[PDB]
RNA sequence: UUUGCUCCACACAAUAUAGAUGGAUACGAAUAAGGCGUCCUUGUGGCGUCGCUGAACCAUAGCAGGCUAGCAACGGUGCACUUGGCGGAAAGGCCUUGGGUGCUUGCUGGCGAAUUGCAAUGUCAUUUUGCGUGGGGAUAAAUCAUUUGUAUACGACUUAGA
């Protein structure tokens, strides 16, 4: 029979995957879209997570209860001391990646 | 005959190619088959879309990673259409598939040697003019094949240098059929008409 | 049934004191060999008299050959089949150079525009059109033109090997 | 029933000339020059004078036979493009909303601007394909005009300005709000 | 400017055209169309080769480039006589086909000391042509 | 010379079988070059050897030979039939065969 | 942990062979169209020719391919150096310059072969490993134990320690 009683399911299954991860640093399976009318800039940066602390600034959002108005909003401090370049590496396209 | 075969795979039907391949590989002959991104399947694009679905469906029910898994590059179709037709849970079987080798396009070794057809698999000599067929490419692009766009530069670069190869050899057999025209008329050459040759 | 063969068979039934010397009939039969001819003589007898084989006698059988086998003729066929839900007589005509080869193209032409076996035909009569524009369908008009000519475009030729080495042509 | 030989006659007038290589049309005269691949409909082409080519299929089905005037037909409106044109006039309808239907341009787009239709809010925008222009005929009440060489270009463009107006989940035999094409003749006039 | 059309000059199905035969009793010898049957079917007579008259399938045949002037269902003696009229056979051999014919039978009838006398002739012209492909 | 071959090359197909049953004492052998039964009709009760090598070394060589004989044809496509002295072992399914002519009738 | 490791060359043992036994001989595109040659007005051009299968093309004679002599041409080809270039799709191959050394069946000679006895695959390929030899070359890390908790049932992970 059936379920008598529908739920939406307990769960995502497209990170069903759960396991452990294979390191601390987590890997960037896509880096931005090349657009090569701009100047050479690095695509992301790394850093280290602090902590969390609390702001408050005017909200400019016009339409709004809360427009020209203080709200407070929790952020992250990441610390990010200046990366530094020691390698370049070379990808050629395939038809295999 | 040839120790290994390459196949050009365009303009090829994939049931017929994948049979007469399946035959040559249990019978001892290695086959490698280039330029698998312009196979045939006789039919209009949609009709094989539709069977890739019905394919792409059939996983298992509790564990889809233990399932049929839906290989969807053109080279990985035609392994999956011929690997059908050879007992491939057997030792001779896994032997005859060790003997095979399947590429969309056509890199390196395989672009300096010559390719053959086989022309009981040629859609332009078994389709009737008129048949619609399905290019493999569009078909695994469609499904999810992630490379066409460089096998497409990587082909153009390969045909502008095997060109510039035939422009070259055109030119050396030139020469040689200019060397060989005053060889005729001669003592040796009308005793070779004599004999045949 | 097969490549057919033209044969007269004539039988009657068999003299009694009544009636000596019987009217023997005739009858022009396509078949393989003089034995299926033998039984469709019987076949077609009992469906036009009170005879039978037992009753009856076969007098004589004879190939008739055609008469020309090297001019075409046009030939007109009529034909009595059996359907799936009833019975039909159909004209058809057929362009060839005998009555052995027109009957020969008119089974498979009736297995395979109507799904009618061997079984299932009774051909009436095959007949010869003498005159054009006596012919009334229109596939065997279109040979009577004045200057026939075509082409036989995309020309396939069969390998004698496995592999082709330049790649086919497809020109005539 | 697979016919021994039909075909159709092409007329080539004194401005154009045709020119086929394997299945591929190409009519230049008085207004261009146009191309047509039609490499999938296996067809004989002859030319047997500059002013008159025949067309051909050899044993032929009934669809066969039924595409060589396709064949026929798409060579008559590219020739007839090239001499005389194509142009589609179009009307605006409305009971109550002014449609205001003007030109704008995004880097070279060359875009129709259809707005205020049934008094929307939304702006919709139809992109003009390369080959066809647009002109607002003065002196007529609610009027655009799509003129070029391709009967394919023109009478699309004249389909999607067409499209891009269905109507505001109503009922369509009251809410006769649109722009519809009310003439199909060619460029130059007195033919 | 002109108005090019570049294709079809097919060889046609017609009375007078020659054929030859590629499988059969007959396979290799010469013929002509006399009448038409249908798409598929033709009468053909061969009768300088030696075939009979007969009706025959196209894809027994294959069309060649030769032909000539017969009228339509022309008797064996009239195929004869405008066969001999217009020399078919001589127009036959003279073409590059009818010579790879050739070449290939004398090809295959050839015995060893034959074909060792090939090899060595096929020596002494390879020497001379590498002589002359060396000054141009 | 650079070519020493007296014999026609082949390859060992399979054994006679059915559908779901084989025959190991019935050998099917391809000859490079036969497309007819009728050309192979030229090559039946010619000598067939299949030679292989070892890691042993037995009556002071390293290659060992199985015999046998061209028996009948097989098929409409040149397929022939052979039998041997030890029949052969079945691992050499698409194994090349030596198939010679010194008893040609040549 | 008693001179270990790596590359090269030859020196010999083993190891096995999914199956050498002249050569996988490179345009692309179309197929109701093309390939090649040639010419101009360089084109969707004119003219000629070819297909109708690779049954082709190249190679192929010599003690499993010996030893010598000469004639003619300045070619072909193996090997090793060398000059430069191209090739990253899995390039690891292709093209080129120069001289050297070897062979030449392009042509003409002289000598040798047997007896494996009338056949026996009558052994000629490459695949990996090992060992002493001789010539270059370079002189590490990981794990346990200790430690941290960005981790953790245990392993694992993440750190730290001359």
């Amino acid at each position: 029979s059936h379920r008598k009683y529908e739920a939406p399911r307990h769960g995502h299954l497209g990170f069903l995957p759960r396991k452990r991860a294979a390191s601390i640093r987590a890997r960037v399976k896509a880096f931005p879209k090349d657009d090569r009318s701009k100047p050479v800039a690095l695509t992301s940066f790394l850093g280290y997570k602090a902590g969390m602390t609390t702001i408050v600034r005017d909200l400019d959002r016009p339409g709004s209860k809360f427009h020209k108005r203080e709200v407070v909003e929790a952020v992250t401090v990441v610390d990010t001391p200046p990366v530094v370049v020691v390698g370049v590496v070379g990808y050629v396209e395939t038809p295999r990646g | 005959v040839e120790p290994v075969v390459v196949i050009d795979g365009k303009g090829h039907l994939v049931g017929r190619l994948a049979s007469v391949v399946a035959k040559q590989l249990l019978n001892g002959q290695k086959i490698v088959v280039v330029r698998a991104e312009e196979l045939n399947i006789s039919g209009e694009f949609f009709r094989n879309k539709l069977k890739y679905h019905d394919f792409l469906r059939k996983a298992t029910a509790f564990n889809k990673t233990r399932g049929p898994f839906h290989f969807r590059a053109p080279s990985r179709i035609f392994y999956k259409a011929l690997r059908g037709m050879v007992s491939h849970k057997t030792a001779r079987g896994k032997a005859a598939l060790e003997r095979l080798k399947v590429f969309e396009g056509i890199p390196p070794p395989y672009d300096k040697k010559k390719r053959v057809v086989v022309p009981q698999a040629l859609r332009v000599l078994r389709l009737k003019p008129g048949r619609k067929y399905t290019t493999l490419g569009k078909l695994s692009t469609s499904v999810g094949w992630k490379y066409e766009d460089v096998v497409a530069k990587l082909e153009a670069k390969r045909k502008v240098s095997s060109a510039e190869y035939y422009a070259k050899k055109r030119a050396f057999t030139k020469k040689v059929a200019s060397a060989n025209a005053t060889a005729a008329e001669s003592d040796v050459a009308k005793q070779l008409a004599a004999l045949g040759y | 049934m097969a490549h057919f063969k033209e044969y007269q068979v004539i039988g009657r039934r068999l003299p009694t004191e009544s009636v000596p010397e019987p009217k023997l009939f005739r009858m022009r039969i396509f078949a393989s060999n003089e034995v299926i001819a033998k039984s469709r003589y019987w076949y077609f007898l009992q469906k036009l008299h009170k005879v039978k084989k037992a009753s009856g006698e076969i007098v004589s059988i004879n190939q008739i050959n055609e008469a020309h086998p090297t001019k075409v003729k046009n030939f007109g066929v009529w034909v009595r089949y059996d359907s799936r839900s009833g019975t039909h007589n159909m004209y058809k005509e057929i362009r060839d150079v005998s009555r052995v080869a027109a009957v020969e193209t008119l089974y498979q032409d009736m297995a395979a525009r109507h799904r009618a076996r061997f079984r299932s035909i009774h051909i009436l009569k095959v007949a010869e059109i003498e005159k054009t524009a006596d012919v009334k369908r229109q596939y065997v008009k279109q040979f009577l033109t004045k200057d026939l000519k075509f082409p036989l475009p995309h020309r396939v030729q069969k390998s004698t090997k496995t592999f082709s080495y330049k790649r086919p042509s497809t020109f005539y | 029933m697979k016919y021994i030989q039909t075909e159709q006659q092409i007329e080539v007038p004194e401005g154009v000339t045709v020119s086929i290589k394997s299945r591929i049309v190409k009519v230049v005269g008085p207004r261009g020059t146009l191309t047509k691949n039609l490499k999938h409909i296996d067809v004989t082409f002859t030319k047997v004078n500059n002013q008159l080519i025949k067309v051909a299929v050899h044993n032929g089905g009934r669809k066969h036979v039924a595409a060589l005037r396709t064949v026929k037909s798409l060579v008559d409106n590219m020739i007839t493009g090239v001499t005389k044109g194509y142009k589609y006039k179009m009307r605006y309808v409305y009971a109550h909303f002014p449609i205001n239907v003007n030109i704008v341009e995004k880097d070279g787009a060359k875009f129709i601007e259809v707005r205020n239709f049934l008094g929307d809010k939304k702006i919709r925008n139809v992109p003009v394909r390369d080959g066809v222009t647009i002109e607002f005929s003065t002196n007529v009440k609610d009027e655009i005009v799509l003129s070029g060489n391709s009967v394919e270009d023109v009478s699309q463009n004249a389909a999607d300005l067409q499209q891009i107006c269905r109507v505001r989940n109503k009922d369509i035999r009251k809410f006769l709000d649109g722009i519809y094409v009310s003439h199909k003749g060619f460029i130059t006039e007195d033919l | 400017t002109d108005s090019i059309v570049k294709a079809s000059n097919w060889r046609l199905v017609e009375v007078g055209r020659v054929v030859l035969i590629k499988k059969g009793q007959s396979a290799g010898k010469l013929a002509a169309i006399v009448e038409i049957i249908d798409q598929k079917k033709v009468l053909i007579d061969g009768p300088k080769a030696g075939v009979p008259r007969q009706a025959i399938n196209l894809g027994q045949v294959v069309l060649t480039p030769l032909t000539f002037a017969l009228p339509r269902g022309a008797r064996t003696a009239t195929v004869s006589k405008k066969w001999a009229a217009a020399a078919v056979c001589e127009k036959w051999a003279a073409s590059s086909w009818a010579k790879k014919i050739a070449q290939r039978e004398r090809r295959a009838a050839l015995t060893d000391f034959e074909r060792f006398q090939v090899m060595v002739l096929r020596k002494q012209k390879r020497y001379t042509v590498k002589k002359a492909l060396a000054k141009a | 010379a650079e070519s020493h071959r007296l014999y026609v090359k082949g390859k060992h197909l399979s054994y006679q079988r059915s559908k779901r049953v084989n025959n190991p004492n019935v050998s099917l052998i391809k000859i490079e070059g036969v497309a007819t039964p009728q050309d192979a009709q030229f090559y039946l009760g010619k000598r067939i050897a299949y030679v292989y090598r070892a890691s042993k070394e037995v009556r002071g060589s390293k290659i060992r030979v199985m015999w046998g004989k061209v028996t009948r044809t097989h098929g409409n496509s040149g397929v022939v039939r052979a039998t041997f002295r030890n029949n052969l072992p079945a691992k050499t399914f698409g194994a090349s065969v030596r198939i010679f002519l010194y008893p040609s009738n040549i």
